[PDB]
């Protein structure tokens, strides 16, 4: 039924997003806790020293490379549970299927929360300019996804 | 004339043909085989599904079960331990389906959503039309081989 | 022996035993912050506390097991509520100011701040849990300001255990750091800024939390992350035993490996914050000259043009050239090529004239229980740790007990601020050394003189009244040792008289080699011949180098192989074949160290590209000139080893050797040896690895040259820029060159351009 | 109550007793009684062989008497004839240079396929079963994978940039004979129990 | 003549003629390898592959290797956990039960009873997606309790489907009872005699349908199994009419546990606040510095239960089901070793159609209800 | 109070002196660390108007001779502080309503800060 958007509830494991505060700032700080607690080793992190000019995140530390291997990823929501700061967040979408292996692993901005679709559902969206139909609805946003757009008229 | 108009809009057209008498004939293995049989059932083959841990001693057998098919055919990977080595990185499984057979599209989640297995096919669908491509922005060989 | 019961266990246990020591001896556990191997236990921070019983009677107060000593027949409670209570207590004080880092620290998962939390804190009484009590305003200061380009200290987390400032005083003797205010507003601080002891970098590795830190490798990976891979630093000949991180292919950072045999767990900050270069710009593809220009070559191609410029040469023709820094293996493959190959020129870069295995090694061991030790070249810049081992030896410290858990927690042997004897030593040099200040017998000669002070130690001449104290001290000396590095060691003449001094008097010897497996490669045989080409003489036709050479042994030679790792642009220039080799932390095999000791090297996952190392090369260039190699791999050089009867890991491989090529002194410039190597100056070690210039301020501005002048120079090793340094300690109208290669000890002619 | 009767006779005849508060006792039979005592077992009542699980102390930390060491958990099932409910462990150091071991076969079924995979996993044989034939590890797989020397066999995890992660090097988690991060690990991480 | 008949289970079926001599059964295509990784995973990280290999009735295992490391260092679950562990442990049975009468519906024909079970069992699984966020492989059960407490929509949504089952699964044992093809279809084949059941360890459910009343949750009980309204189900001869009537009727039993169990379901904590084997309350990991250090280590290295050797056996609804513990006193368990029900259940196969008839040799396996990644794992 | 929010809008002030100073004489100003209740602050709310907590003015070498910083929000007997480091000098700064940024009694103006500020330079600065 790929005609009429499934309705997930709120609770769902989807691909992960990463938050910001209202202050604009990414609430992650390079920890790499998440990965430590991962158990399929999916996630690899490295940190790096914030600008004080140009900030990032709030700490002396972010994350200048964040990366998921969604094929690995088993989904367990045990990286979200890790997190000291609710940075990284288990989203909704859920169409994510690839091609090329490699495509699959997903990029820090491949999952902040300012982001629509997954990487396939956007990479079509973009040699077509047809914008990107969410095949999912939900009662509503999580609390812990604060910020996060998606179809929720329930 | 491999390269021209006459042939390629044959071609477009006999792949756009069979990019709809697809068959899909699943090969499922552990709790992902339990969530196949929900998209299945909401509704000679080619398009093969792996649907779960492909264990090493279960491996020579879904090669001839692969091998033993149609020549335009292809290979959908569900889940975890088909697309990756999942979360048993071990000596008991094979860590990519594409280890024994060549795979058209993966599908990530674990199980993944049978919604999801409805997206995946698609892709696969749009893919025989040669009317799909990878993030670098090459066109992607509708067959795996 | 002493009877000491600890819990339900009973334990023997030398007299002048730590209670702390007897209680991780007996197998059991105690929180611990402030003691430390080889540091002074005091009863600071008071984590290490236990009841005691002596005669069963009751000690009203608790102890602190770390400074408490063991008697006959006495208990050791580390178990009773009052006890677990009162560390639960003492952690909560530790944690009550500590600044919330955690997540974003750099001390990771491997901080003993956060274990002894989780191990002992939080009592269990007999609701829910009160993980913290203390509601007020944390203590707030000054965070992450780097001291120097390679620590950099956050003042907030310091618990103020007296671990680093109570080092500085002790091992390198350099009081650079030290708490300042007093009571809670205390913190560490200094006012000699750059943090000058060429031995600071331990302080990292002391630190229970994340204070001080290693910056070479801030924010790159938490600690669990990272791939250890213990192995030896070969950057000169003490053979340090080091532990490399690395993740992802590139080198992160260095830390100490405890080996107590050799170095103890101290690590120079050469040896630790020079690892800058190594995963940074590296030639990754075998190099071949097509149009008067290199270009990538695959392996296949390059040995093909490798045999190309060899069908037309005779096997006497040919020069094997080794790094100072090669295994024991690649010099015994280099020995038997040179050997089959009928070949009289095969040297190893760091080639002494005086070979170092005519004086009998002396172990680290040996140097503690000595007693005088005479010094010729300066320790803190030929071979670093020694000065650490002479710290202890200057304090007539000796070899500890080794306990269940191996080298001990609290040495009550150790006291803090403990006086220096300075009767114990006598050091002579080319300059101020630094350890003249432990040294009363001491004196400053100028460049390849130690022939004559040699000389008159014999008995032969009259020297100064120092060098006569000298005498006097060797003379009433009862088990002493000599240590001699650079000039002595270059000159046959001194080394030579060197040698009569210590067969005379039955001392053992310390080698201070420039070359850093020099032990090791004179063992195999990686000596010159009876004709002549060393490793900077211009001899041999067709070469094969490990290194790169002085420019007057290139220019001429009809075919050149440099197997280097970096691309250098004499061999861009000069050379016809080039390949990529490894480091020595990306190796495999073995080394002899000053002390004769045979230390292995592990290979570290870093970014090797399409190299290999020497072992196969060697043989690849051994097929194009006719015989087939002994050599294949590692598992099967080893048989080679065994054979030769060279010792297992640690072992001691004794083997003595008479026979000396000595050569001229173009007394112009000395090449002053120094710690931090000349390949090193990358990143934050850019600054640290710079050449330098000295002179006496008469001849130093009578030849032009301002105090703080950028300065081209040029020798027959090179042509480097330097900084100028004026000297009074320096003779008159010579000048000092960093000489930051293995071709330290050295005077050479040459100028300074303009 | 049949038990009673097992640990009263264990008692006297030098079998020693292990014991963990939780609920699960033992009882070690040394090499040569175990055949025929535990034939007695059953024929004193114990219907149902749950159990049998092959372990491998080689990379334990305190030592114990030969490296394998087998259990087995006998029962008397409670709805049956004359069933108490009593259950029960018994445990026996097999050498690590004599793999060998009788079956049970004899008295108990169930041990056909349970000996079967105590053979495939570990390199335990036993003397006069059926078939001792791999029960779970493909036909072709040299060796026995469950014991401590055998490596898990693991694929550095992919990620873009020439980026892995060796799982083995990159576990924060300490392995009981492990040192831990840190010089030593001592107090409630070397073993932790709360008090109900 | 030996012919190769080969869920992924292939059988040796020795047979000239057309009975059937010996059934021998060759497994070890989802050899998965559990015991082996789970010796090198926090203990924490193991909860992830407890329900991997019951993928039906998986709670069972979360709860069954829960309790066994719970016990090992010492550890005390809420009232509300336990309460809720046994409302989702029960639920799940339901779950597997659906799918083993599901295929047993269309053995027989019977297709619009079956495309109810199928939307029931959907049902059950949307309530798994409500509170644990997963259709299944859950990760809900906590060495403490549970990793949060149920929703405010969960309450409401079990009633729903608490409500029209009751009927409903007589309606399920009406279709079998009144046995049109059914009575002469199974009520003699697959003799699985009440004394060789419990030679071979045939403990799964299906040995109460061949007359013994050993049932693990009433003869050992565990997690307050012990207070309840509890009927264990029983079977005459065992056949395989009675092993696909048992597990229907075993339906009608758990279906009561979780009305009982719901009832008694007042507000609280949901794991042991003990802080040596649970992390800190989220919220205050903005202020106790001992927080940050539990939190961070307790995520990195996980806690240390002390040496020794445990099990503790637990009844899924295929039959004794016990996870055999060694630790080592480090942050990952020395050994694991599962007892899989479904692996000992599989050895009453050669005997359970002995001599049989041929086409009946499906549903006479489907009968004894084996999980492939139970019995391979 | 509300006097708490008060507190914290005058520690932004303190701070925005802070920054001009630094500018003004040449010499650096450096943010030391921010609010941990802000860090690991998730789904909670936060409505402070900095992150800032501890803040100084350092010298040439990065030795700091001015350090302000202001209490947590979730802590107990709030007070902005300075510390001269180095000199065993320590204010702590209250807030009274009407009378403003105190000392104790002594009111603390941006002409007093300024004043403290230099002295603190001109005498403790390294470089
Ligand atoms: S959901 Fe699980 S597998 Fe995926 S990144 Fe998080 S912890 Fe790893
Ligand atoms: S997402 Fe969270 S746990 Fe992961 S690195 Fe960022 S702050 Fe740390
Ligand atoms: S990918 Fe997940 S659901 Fe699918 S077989 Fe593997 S563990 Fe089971
Ligand atoms: S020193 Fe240790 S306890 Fe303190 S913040 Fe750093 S990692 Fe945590
Ligand atoms: S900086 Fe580290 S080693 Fe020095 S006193 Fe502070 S805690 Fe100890
Ligand atoms: S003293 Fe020598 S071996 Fe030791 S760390 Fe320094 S350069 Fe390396
Ligand atoms: S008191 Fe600090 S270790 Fe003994
Ligand atoms: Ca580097
Ligand atoms: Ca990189
Ligand atoms: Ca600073």
């Amino acid at each position: 039924y790929p005609d009429a958007p499934v309705a997930l509830k709120p609770r769902f494991h989807g691909r992960h997003v990463l938050t910001r505060h209202p202050n604009g700032l990414e609430k992650c700080i390079g920890c790499s806790l998440c990965a430590a607690a991962c158990p399929a080793y999916a996630i690899y992190v490295e940190p790096a020293e914030n600008d004080p000019e140009n900030p990032v995140s709030a700490g002396e530390r972010y994350a200048k490379v964040y990366e998921i291997n969604m094929l690995r990823c088993i989904f367990c929501g045990l990286c979200e549970e890790a997190c000291p700061t609710g940075a990284i967040v288990l989203g909704y979408d859920f169409e994510m299927a690839d091609y090329e292996y490699s495509d699959l692993v997903y990029g820090k901005e491949d999952m902040l929360v300012d982001v629509v679709g997954t990487k396939p559902q956007r990479r079509e969206a973009k040699r077509t300019g047809k914008p990107v139909k969410v095949g999912y609805v939900v009662p509503y946003v999580r609390p812990e996804l604060e910020g996060f757009k998606a179809p929720t008229e329930g | 004339e491999r390269e021209g108009i006459l042939f390629t809009t044959l071609e477009k057209l006999v792949a756009w043909g069979r990019s709809n008498s697809l068959w899909p004939a699943t090969f499922g293995l552990a709790c992902c085989a339990i969530e196949m049989m929900a998209s299945t059932d909401a509704r000679q083959a080619d398009v093969m599904i792996v649907a779960g841990r492909l264990s090493k001693k279960m491996a020579p057998v879904m090669r001839r079960v692969w091998e033993q098919m149609p020549d335009p055919k292809w290979v959908i990977s569900m889940g975890a331990c088909a697309s990756s080595g999942g979360m048993f990185n071990n000596y008991a499984i094979v860590q990519n389906v594409d280890s024994v057979v060549p795979v058209d599209v993966y599908v990530p989640g674990c199980p993944p959503r049978p919604e999801a297995l409805i997206y995946a096919v698609m892709q696969l669908q749009k893919k025989v039309r040669g009317q799909a491509y990878n993030e670098r922005g090459e066109r992607l060989p509708p067959v795996a081989a | 022996m002493v009877r000491v019961k600890v819990n339900d266990r009973i334990v023997e246990v030398p007299p002048g035993t730590s209670v702390m020591d007897a209680v991780f001896h007996a197998g059991y556990d105690v929180p611990l912050f402030c003691s430390e191997k080889h540091l002074s236990p005091i009863g600071a921070c008071r984590m290490c506390l236990v009841r005691i019983g002596l005669p069963i009677q009751w000690q009203p107060k608790l102890a602190a097991s770390c400074v408490t000593a063991v008697a006959d027949g006495m208990v050791v409670d580390t178990l009773s509520d009052v006890v677990r209570e009162a560390q639960a207590g003492m952690v909560e004080f530790t944690l009550l100011n500590h600044p919330l880092d955690c997540p974003t620290c750099d001390k990771g998962g491997a901080c003993e701040l956060q274990d002894r939390t989780v191990e002992y804190g939080l009592y269990e009484k007999y609701e829910l849990p009160v993980y913290t009590r203390f509601e007020f305003t944390r203590r707030h200061v000054d965070k992450h300001h780097p001291l120097s380009p390679f620590v950099i200290l956050d003042r907030e987390r310091c618990i103020h255990c007296k671990r680093c400032v109570r080092y500085f005083e002790e091992v390198p003797g350099d009081e650079v750091l030290d708490f300042i205010e007093r009571g809670v507003h205390t913190f560490i601080g200094t006012m000699d800024f750059g943090l000058p002891s060429g031995f600071s970098g331990n302080i990292t590795d002391i630190c229970p939390v994340g204070a001080l830190l290693d910056l070479t490798a801030r924010f790159r990976a938490r600690n669990w992350e990272m791939e250890e891979t213990p192995t030896t630093c070969a950057l000169c000949p003490v053979g340090c035993g080091i532990t490399a991180d690395t993740r992802s292919g590139e080198l992160l950072r260095i830390r100490a490996r405890e080996v107590p045999e050799v170095n103890e767990i101290w690590i120079c900050d050469a040896g630790r914050f020079g690892h800058e270069w190594a995963d940074q710009n590296r030639l990754k593809t075998p190099l071949v000259r097509k149009e008067g220009r290199l270009v990538e070559a695959t392996w296949e191609e390059a040995f093909l043009a490798l045999k190309e410029g060899l069908k037309e040469a005779r096997g006497e023709e040919v020069g094997l050239y080794l790094a100072h820094d090669a295994t024991l293996e690649e010099g015994l493959l280099a020995s038997e090529l040179a050997k089959a190959l009928k070949t009289p020129h095969l040297d190893f870069q760091g080639r002494t004239a005086a070979p170092a295995s005519l004086f009998p090694p002396a172990s680290l061991e040996d140097l503690l229980q000595a007693d005088f030790a005479l010094v010729l070249g300066d320790p803190t810049e030929e071979a670093p740790i020694l000065h650490l081992r002479l710290s202890e030896f200057v304090r007539d410290l000796k070899p500890p007990h080794r306990y269940n858990h191996g080298t001990p927690f609290a040495d009550l042997q150790i006291k803090e601020r403990m006086p220096r004897r300075t009767d114990k030593m006598a050091l002579f040099a080319p300059y101020r050394a630094p350890l003249m200040k432990w040294a009363a017998i001491h004196e400053v000669h100028r460049p390849g003189e130690e022939r004559e002070i040699l000389l008159a130690l014999l008995g032969d001449k009259e020297g100064s009244e120092m060098v006569a104290k000298a005498k006097e001290a060797w003379e009433k000396a009862k088990n002493p040792v000599l240590i001699l590095g650079a000039g002595v060691l270059q000159d046959t003449v001194a080394a030579e008289r060197a040698r009569l001094l210590a067969e005379r008097k039955g001392a053992k010897v310390l080698a201070m080699t420039p070359a850093a497996n020099a032990r090791g490669l004179e063992a195999m045989g990686v000596l010159p011949g009876a004709k002549g080409a060393s490793w900077d003489e211009p001899g041999a036709l067709y070469a094969y180098y490990g290194f790169v050479p002085p420019e007057e042994a290139l220019k001429g030679k009809r075919f050149v192989v440099m197997h280097l790792s970096h691309l250098h642009p004499l061999a861009e220039r000069y050379a016809h074949v080039v390949l990529p080799a490894p480091t020595f932390y990306e190796k495999r095999g073995h080394l002899v160290n000053l002390e004769g000791r045979v230390l292995p090297l592990s290979p570290a996952p870093i970014e090797n590209g399409e190299a290999e190392g020497a072992l196969q090369v060697l043989a690849l260039l051994a097929e194009a000139l006719g015989v087939r190699p002994p050599f294949r791999l590692h598992l099967e050089a080893q048989k080679a080893l065994k054979a030769r009867k060279v010792p297992e890991a640690m072992g001691r491989l004794s083997f003595r050797l008479k026979e000396l090529r000595p050569k001229e002194r173009k007394g112009a410039f000395y090449l002053r040896p120094t710690m931090w190597k000349a390949h090193q100056a990358v990143g934050k070690a850019q600054e640290a690895a710079r050449a330098e210039l000295w002179a006496h301020p008469e001849t130093a501005r009578a030849e032009a040259l301002p105090e703080g002048a950028q300065v081209a120079v040029e020798t027959p090793f090179g042509r480097v820029e330097a900084r100028v340094v004026h000297r009074e300690d320096v003779p008159k109208g010579h000048l000092y060159l960093s000489a930051l290669g293995p071709a330290a000890g050295l005077r050479v002619e040459g100028r300074v351009l303009v | 109550m049949r038990l009673e009767r097992v640990l009263e006779e264990a008692r006297a005849k030098g079998y020693p007793i292990e014991d963990n508060g939780l609920g699960n006792l033992w009882v070690v039979l040394p090499r040569e009684r175990f055949k025929e005592e535990m034939a007695h077992y059953k024929a004193m009542g114990f219907n149902f062989l749950a159990d049998i699980v092959g372990l491998d102390y080689l990379t334990y930390p305190d030592p114990r008497p030969e490296r394998f060491a087998v259990v087995y958990e006998l029962v008397s099932l409670p709805g049956w004839k004359d069933g108490d409910g009593s259950r029960f462990f018994v445990r026996v150091y097999v050498p690590e240079e004599d793999p060998r071991l009788p079956t049970v076969t004899d008295l108990w079924g169930s041990a056909n396929f349970l000996e079967r995979e105590v053979y495939d996993l570990f390199g335990i044989v036993f003397e006069g079963h059926p078939d001792l034939r791999k029960i779970l590890t493909p036909e072709d797989l040299e060796g026995h994978p469950l014991r401590k020397d055998y490596p898990l066999g693991e694929t550095p995890t992919l990620f873009r940039e020439g980026r892995y992660i060796i799982p083995a090097e990159f576990r924060a988690a300490l392995t009981g004979k492990d040192p831990g991060l840190t010089f030593y690990k001592g107090g409630s991480r070397k073993g932790y129990r709360s008090l109900w | 003549m030996t012919l190769n008949v080969g869920g992924v289970l292939r059988l040796m079926v020795t047979l000239s003629g057309e009975e059937v001599l010996e059934v021998v059964p060759h497994i070890g295509y989802l050899h998965t390898g559990f015991e082996k990784t789970m010796e090198h995973r926090t203990y924490l990280q193991n909860i992830t592959y407890t329900p991997r290999m019951d993928y039906l009735h998986s709670f069972a295992h979360d709860l069954a290797y829960a309790l066994a490391v719970e016990k090992l260092l010492g550890a005390v679950v809420p009232p509300r956990a336990e309460t809720i562990r046994v409302i989702l442990n029960e639920l799940s049975r339901l779950a597997s039960h659906l799918v083993f009468l599901g295929t047993g519906l269309l053995d027989l024909g019977a297709l619009t009873p079956f495309f109810y079970a199928f939307r029931e069992r959907e049902t059950i699984l949307d309530l798994f997606e409500w509170v644990t966020g997963q259709r299944f492989h859950h990760n809900y059960i906590r060495i403490g309790g549970v990793k949060e407490d149920l929703p405010e929509e969960f309450v409401p949504e079990l009633k729903k489907l608490l409500e029209v089952l009751p009927h409903r699964i007589d309606e399920y044992e009406a279709l079998f009872a009144e046995s049109p093809i059914f009575y002469e279809r199974a009520r003699g084949v697959g003799v699985i005699p009440p004394e060789v059941a419990i030679d071979l360890g045939l403990t799964g459910g299906s040995l109460r349908a061949s007359g013994v009343n050993y049932d693990v949750r009433k003869a050992y009980p565990y997690s307050g199994y012990e207070t309840y309204t509890f009927d264990v189900p029983l079977g005459e001869r065992g056949d395989v009419f009675d092993r696909m009537l048992v597990r229907i009727r075993e339906m009608r039993e758990s279906v009561k546990i979780i009305k009982q169990a719901l009832e008694r379901l007042e507000p609280g904590p949901v794991r042991d606040p003990n802080p040596q084997i649970t992390p800190p309350p989220r919220h205050l990991l903005e202020t106790s510095m001992e927080a940050v250090i539990y939190h961070f280590k307790h995520y990195t290295e996980g806690f240390h239960p002390p040496k020794g050797e445990v099990y503790v056996p637990t009844e899924s609804a295929r039959g004794e089901l016990g996870y055999y513990i060694v630790s080592d006193g480090g942050s990952m368990p020395y050994r694991v070793k599962v007892r899989a029900p479904s692996f000992v259940n599989l050895q009453s196969l050669p005997y359970a159609c002995k001599g049989e008839q041929v086409p009946d040799m499906v549903a006479i396996i489907a009968s004894l209800d084996p999980v492939m990644g139970d019995v391979d794992r | 109070a509300s006097s708490e929010r008060e507190l914290y809008e005058a520690w932004v002030e303190l701070l925005s002196w802070m920054r001009e100073y630094a500018q003004a004489k040449g010499v650096r100003f450096e943010k030391e660390a921010d609010f941990p209740d802000f860090i690991y602050r998730m789904e909670r709310p936060y409505d402070l108007p900095t992150t800032i907590m501890t803040a100084s003015l350092s010298d040439g070498l990065g030795e700091p001779f001015l350090l302000a910083d202001v209490s947590p929000r979730h802590a107990k007997l709030k007070r902005i502080g300075l510390r001269l480091p180095r000199a065993h000098i320590h204010l702590h700064a209250h807030y009274e309503p009407g009378k403003g940024l105190v000392t104790g009694k002594i009111p603390l103006t941006k002409e007093r800060f300024f004043a403290l500020a230099d002295r603190a330079r001109e005498a403790l600065a390294f470089a």
